[PDB]
């Protein structure tokens, strides 16, 4: 059923991500004896379990990208209330650097102070 | 130990030798399928025996041969075997031996594959640095040293093999505003902003400040210093121009591809 | 405080880190040489197996919350499910709009005196062109 | 480290929420002896006038194409056949600043034009599956063919959910399911 | 025929194949600005070869202007001098692929594209298979297009498609039609077709030996079945360790006409080195003899338990000091010389060899009788290892 | 060095090839024991059923599915069914002005030549002026067009022609 | 005490003579077979075994490829040594060394049950 070209398949993209990311790990550490020779043989394997591991993480990110669009077609007030939210996260930033440069030029207008007293 | 690559290059090309020992023996057990005008796959025998030419191949070896005659009695192995016979569980240091090499280059391939990055954007130490300048100095004829003239900024200079030392102002990290002075340096007290050069050491320059801009990574100062410490001491010869002939202009340097060639090539 | 949209994109950005962090372990994994190389005995060892530990924690956490946000997705599905404007893609808000202007305004005001700040950090520099 | 004559500014495009988007960074040396020279990416020395800044425009468009086509090799692997301009669409309108960035990503294929004022906003996108189309000598035609992108299907880039020219892979991903 | 003007020439275009060269056109009568820039064109290859064209369109370039949507003379200029810049790359690509086939240029990308594309038509046959392998290839063949990648300098990159392929490959998405085929090319002097066309011809060998696959194993698919992994030009196949596992690979060298095999690390409950390259190299020259994929998909199915099994014990230590020398001894010396019959021994002494060749049947017999006992020895290990027999038929 | 097989085989011209068969497999089996190297089954039919029988030749179909959707090509009266393979009677429907069909038969898929015949021109180009100047500078361009070729290279001659020579 | 570059040296004249031999024997019983099936009976002589010919080869190439085969392992485990361990045996101590050999071990066990740990959580 699987070479053929219907392929009926589900229960994936989901666990399957932490399926291909731990799969190209027990080649290093299993309960199994560990051959002491090695040439190029693991790097056939990590290429494949690496772009599997790209493709993998660029579909779920398709996903939710689609899921966003959906919801912000269907409504922008999520998006509404997420700009806003962005806004006062910079605005609260903001604040929070000039603070900092006020406390640095107190103390160094307080230092000259110190300096210029000689 | 390349030599290590050498016998196992001659264990491939023995067993290539019997491979194709077994491959011609088995031709010679059939004879022509479909042929119909001319049995001309016997032609292919003697192309087998090319490959029992190989068998040659083999005598390459000998120059790769004497590759270990020495003493060193396995280079300090023998603990149970040779020793504490009841020491019985040896071969779990050889087996941690194998798993940290395979561990290495796992993850060495894994780190060179992934410079497809997928991270967007970070969203929801003098001691330090004079330290990494003294580790990356610890390459040979790449004399570097510092001496911090004006300011909390890393003054650095580097002379590799000729008059032609290079200046680069740090910020604990990605040094940028590079300057390359051929022959006179550091006037007056300290280092010096002259710039002068031959209308090519000035374009000796701009290369540097344009891979400056160009290595510059989002964070881990360390290979970055390493990248241009490499970068720079590529320099070493400027004696060949590939992809043109060696006068394709006043100068031809710029190896910004890990390979030097002819200038004005992009 | 549905949050939705912001939900998706913390989603996306887990993600990422979680693709990044397999960077930083693969890159901490390879320089682990041998205990008894030169000096680095324990303490280095030690330091980068608590590091290492603190980060497989840590991509725990993500996968358990990267699950935990799949299936909030999953259970968002309420009216207007099959929404097809995916394939069909193109080719009171006042108060929220006053508040971005007031925002803008602020932020305009404040670029201001950071222009004035740095034109004064310049001039800084400049003077420290003129020591010896 | 602003010397008696000269100095330097390092500048880059920063696009919205992208340290992956740094596909160039313009090193500024100002100095009243001539005019400056700015080096980006490839150590072409140049040198403005007075009152000449077009060039800074011009960089802002080809790395915005830059970034456009890094973007879409983060998020299918449409190759690198984007250039600069081909043979100019819009007749160079902005001192030579032209974009063209074509990206077959999968099935479908999207393809913007930008530009200085040179019809900043004009991308297209089309896919395999269309409606109209000419099935006269194809219908009966042998090897019935999905891989038919005729039409172009104007993405018509006015309010389209891009903060900042940025969210080509926003479109890119509705296109798998 | 001009003026005392100035000229060009490129580098990222090519070396000097063309030079660029524009006159001011003086004596403007009633006016003394608006010089015009009278373009030309040179086609010089070291005298220069004078082939002006006559190539401008001045002053009616205001017109193409006019035309589309659209203070220095940059709009002219820019387009006179990046049209070149992008067709001079064009037109030696199709002056060297006309010896191929169907060297038709200047097919725009949809109008749209704005971008040169050089699309081809029935790629010539390859010196494989051309009875059958041709015919169900330029059956499922499609157009190729070659575009211009990279930084514009020197890069051209290759775009193919087949129609339904059969090689149906999951867990990849597949497409209706073959899904895409990608190729990059960068030459350092300029023979690209040259490697364009090995490509080709491996494509086509690959091709068939997929197509070779169309058939029913008997007992395989119950080893669910993952062998139908992203296929654009080399396979992969795991049917090990009831997961996927131990993945066969399969691509091609330009070299040398052999092809190439490797088997997979991936895989959860698979060994840790689990590589039975022990005996790759035996079985890849196997694998000469016979490109029947599904033979050597059957012999790996077998050969799994044994290889796995004799690779399980200890045999890379060298016993630590030897029995009464100071020298030392491999723990196990292992040579699978041939597909299933391997060859084993203790210390370079008292060689043993099993091999498995039915269903579950593996024969072991001493290595040092040479099929004649009676007669002599092999001149080397020593024979005689004991009661191995009944040793082996307590079980 | 061992020539004295390669004589051998040349020596090898009789039709019984099976003694070599005797001389050879008893100690090859022997020292070697794959009786089945390949067990799998190999049975299929090399040709059941395979034509399209039903269009022209598809090299031309391929071909102008890549043409770019202004061109409208059609279906004339049956004459290049298969040899012919081509009546190209093509509209330019786009935003550009109309004009005449062109005819472009060109020949068997082997190219020995293009598709240019212009049969209907005689009475379609003179009577208009304008189209006559389209005519004639169709006609300079297609002289130098160096093997123009099926499709794509009359029908991109022929707009750009078409229009070029509105002036 | 032979070594295994000397073993080499030695193996490699013999293995070529033995080829050339065993070729020179298996054209002799070929000839032979033709002149014998094909043609009339003219080499009224016995041929050889001609088993033994090859059998004896693929013996001494099993010994050569199983000797270059210990010499590689020789080499690899002397590489892995110097760079796991620095190059001192009588200087260092002997149970100093044994013990930062054991210590060693345990740490890679440790990090190897940490890595499965890890993949356990990741399952």
């Amino acid at each position: 059923a699987a070479p053929g070209a219907p392929r009926p398949s589900n229960s994936t993209l989901v666990d399957e991500l932490e399926s291909s990311f731990e799969a190209c790990f027990a080649s290093l550490v299993s309960q199994d004896y560990v051959n002491g020779t090695d040439q190029e043989e693991i790097r056939t394997g990590v290429d494949q379990c690496i772009q599997k591991f790209l493709d993998i993480a660029r579909q779920t990110e398709c996903f939710f990208l689609q899921k966003r669009l959906q919801l912000s077609v269907q409504k922008p007030d999520q998006v509404i209330k997420e700009d806003v939210s962005e806004l006062r996260s910079e605005l609260q930033r903001k604040d929070a650097l000039v603070q900092k440069h006020l406390t640095k030029l107190r103390h160094w207008q307080q230092v000259l102070e110190d300096i210029n007293v000689q | 130990g390349v030599n290590l690559e050498a016998f196992s290059q001659a264990i491939s090309a023995i067993q290539a030798l019997r491979s194709s020992v077994s491959r011609v023996f088995d031709c010679l057990k059939d004879g022509m399928r479909n042929k119909e005008t001319l049995e001309g796959r016997e032609k292919a025998f003697i192309a087998n025996f090319q490959d029992n030419l190989h068998s040659v191949n083999r005598d390459l070896n000998e120059l790769e041969r004497l590759s270990n005659l020495v003493g060193k009695p396995s280079e300090n192995h023998p603990l149970h075997n040779s020793g504490l016979l009841s020491l019985d569980p040896y071969s779990q240091l050889l087996q941690a031996y194998k798993w940290s090499n395979k561990l290495q280059y796992h993850a060495g391939l894994a780190s060179g594959l992934l410079n497809q990055q997928s991270l967007k954007r970070s969203a929801n130490p003098q001691y330090v640095d004079d330290v990494i300048s003294r580790i990356d100095r610890m390459f040979p004829e790449m004399s570097i040293h510092l001496s911090r003239p004006n300011g909390t900024s890393a003054m650095l200079l580097v002379t590799l093999g000729k008059v032609l030392k290079v200046i680069v102002v740090m910020r604990s990290l990605f040094i940028d505003r590079t300057i390359v002075k051929g022959y006179n340096t550091e006037d007056g007290k300290l280092d010096i902003w002259s710039k002068s050069s031959y209308q090519v050491f000035q374009k000796v320059t701009d290369h540097a400040t344009t891979a400056l801009l160009h290595y510059q990574l989002p964070q881990m100062p360390d290979v970055v210093v390493r990248s241009f410490m490499t970068w720079l001491r590529s320099y070493i010869k400027l004696f060949q121009a590939p992809c043109q002939r060696c006068g394709k202009f006043l100068q031809d340097g710029l190896p910004p591809t890990w390979r030097d060639f002819r200038t004005l090539e992009a | 405080e549905v949050n939705t949209a912001t939900l998706c994109r913390i989603g996306q950005e887990t993600v990422q880190d979680i693709v990044y962090r397999t960077m930083e372990i693969f890159q901490l994994l390879r320089n682990m040489q041998l205990p008894n190389g030169v000096t680095y005995h324990t303490g280095t060892y030690q330091d980068r197996l608590t590091k290492l530990q603190d980060h497989l924690r840590q991509l725990s956490i993500l996968f358990r919350k990267l699950r935990l946000v799949y299936d909030k997705c999953n259970e968002n599905c309420g009216g207007m499910d099959p929404i097809p404007v995916e394939q069909l893609i193109p080719y009171e808000r006042r108060e929220i709009v006053e508040v971005n202007k007031k925002l803008k305004q602020k932020n305009q005001q404040l670029k201001q005196i950071m222009d004035q700040l740095r034109n004064l950090i310049w001039d800084i520099n400049a003077m420290l062109a003129m020591r010896n | 480290i602003n010397d008696v004559y000269e100095s330097s500014v390092k500048v880059l495009i920063t696009s919205q929420g992208y340290e992956q988007i740094c596909k160039s960074i313009q090193l500024q040396l100002n100095i009243g002896v001539e005019q400056v020279r700015v080096v980006h990416r490839d150590g072409r020395v140049i040198m403005l006038s007075h009152q000449e800044q077009e060039l800074q425009d011009f960089l802002l468009s080809q790395m915005s194409q830059h970034q456009v086509h890094a973007v879409q090799q983060l998020a299918w692997q449409v190759l690198s056949f984007s250039n600069h301009v081909g043979l100019g669409p819009i007749e160079s309108i902005g001192n030579a600043s032209a974009i063209t960035v074509a990206s077959p990503s999968g099935d479908y294929a999207i393809s913007v034009r930008n530009g200085p004022e040179s019809g900043s906003k004009i991308m297209v996108q089309f896919p395999r599956n269309q409606c109209k189309d000419l099935p006269k000598s194809d219908v009966l035609q042998d090897s019935k063919w999905s891989h038919l992108r005729g039409p172009f299907k104007e993405v018509q880039w006015n309010k389209m959910e891009g903060r900042n020219f940025v969210y080509k892979m926003e479109l890119l991903m509705s296109a798998l399911s | 025929i001009g003026s005392l003007s100035k000229n060009k020439l490129f580098i990222k275009l090519t070396r000097l194949p063309q030079y660029y060269i524009v006159v001011e056109m003086l004596e403007v009568p009633n006016k003394p600005t608006q010089l015009s820039y009278n373009y030309y064109f040179m086609s010089v290859s070291s005298p220069v070869m004078a082939l002006l064209l006559q190539q401008f369109k001045d002053n009616i370039q205001d017109l193409m202007s006019y035309t589309k949507t659209g203070c220095a003379f940059n709009k002219v200029l820019a387009h006179f001098v990046a049209m070149c810049d992008t067709n001079m790359p064009f037109v030696g690509l199709r002056l060297e692929l006309s010896n191929l086939e169907i060297p038709h240029q200047g097919v725009q990308v949809e109008g749209d594209g704005f971008n040169h594309a050089i699309r081809l038509l029935k790629i010539p046959p390859c010196k494989g298979i051309s009875e059958e392998t041709q015919k169900a290839l330029d059956r499922s063949l499609l157009d190729c297009t070659f575009r211009l990648q990279g930084r514009n300098n020197r890069t051209w990159v290759a775009e193919l498609v087949f129609a339904n392929c059969p090689l149906n490959g999951t867990s990849t998405r597949e497409q209706g039609p073959s899904r895409h085929v990608y190729l990059t090319y960068e030459n350092l002097l300029s023979k690209v077709v040259e490697m364009f066309l090995n490509d080709w011809s491996s494509i086509a060998r690959l091709y068939e030996c997929v197509l070779e696959f169309a058939r029913s194993l008997p007992e395989i698919p119950a080893h669910i079945f993952s062998e139908v992994r992203v296929y654009n030009y080399r396979k992969l196949i795991l049917c090990y360790g009831t997961t996927k596992g131990s993945s066969i690979s399969i691509q091609w060298n330009s070299i040398h006409q052999k092809f190439h095999i490797a088997l997979g690390t991936v895989g959860p409950n698979s060994g840790c080195s689990n590589c039975h390259n022990t005996i790759l190299h035996q079985l890849q020259e196997m694998f000469n003899k016979t490109p029947n994929v599904v033979q050597l998909l059957q012999v790996l199915f077998d050969t799994q338990a044994p290889l796995n099994a004799i690779n399980k014990l200890p045999t890379v230590p060298m016993l630590g000091l030897t029995q009464r020398t100071n020298t030392a001894y491999q723990c196990f010396s292992i040579l699978p010389q041939s597909s299933t019959h391997i060859r084993l021994a203790f210390r370079n002494m008292y060689c043993i060899d099993i091999y498995c060749r039915s269903r579950g049947v593996v024969a072991i017999r001493d290595g040092a009788y040479s099929l004649f006992d009676n007669s002599k020895l092999v001149e080397g290990f020593y024979p005689a290892p004991g009661l191995k027999t009944f040793l082996n038929m307590f079980v | 060095q061992p020539l004295l097989d390669a004589v051998l085989a040349n020596i090898r011209s009789p039709v019984f090839n099976h003694s070599l068969y005797r001389t050879f497999v008893p100690a090859m089996m022997a020292i070697h024991g794959p009786p089945i190297v390949s067990p799998v089954v190999c049975s299929r039919k090399r040709r059941f059923e395979e034509d399209e029988r039903q269009s022209i030749p598809n090299v031309l179909q391929g071909e102008v599915a890549r043409l770019d959707p202004k061109f409208l090509v059609n279906l004339d009266p049956s004459h290049c069914s298969n040899n012919g393979t081509v009546h190209l009677i093509c509209k330019l429907d786009d935003k550009d002005l109309p004009s005449v069909p062109p005819l472009e038969l060109s020949v068997p898929a082997d190219y020995p030549a293009q598709s240019p015949m212009w049969i209907d021109r005689q009475w379609q180009y003179d009577a208009n002026p304008f189209l006559q100047s389209v005519h004639r500078c169709m006609t300079s361009r297609l002289l130098q067009l160096p093997d123009k070729h099926s499709v794509t290279a009359l029908l991109n001659t022929w707009a750009q022609s078409i229009h070029q020579a509105c002036l | 005490d032979f070594d295994p570059v000397q073993r080499y040296k030695m193996l490699i004249p013999q293995l070529k003579e033995s080829l050339q031999t065993l070729m020179k024997v298996a054209a002799q019983n070929l000839i032979q077979n033709t002149n014998i099936d094909n043609g009339q009976k003219s080499s009224d002589a016995p041929l050889q075994r001609f088993d033994k010919c090859l059998e004896e080869f693929y013996a001494l190439c099993d010994q050569l490829e199983l000797c270059l085969r210990l010499a590689h392992e020789c080499l690899s485990q002397s590489c892995d040594s110097a760079k796991h361990s620095p190059t001192l045996v009588p200087s260092l101590p002997y149970p100093q060394y044994l013990a930062v050999i054991k210590a060693q071990i345990t740490c890679a066990k440790d990090i190897h049950t940490a890595l499965l740990d890890c993949a356990n959580k990741v399952t």
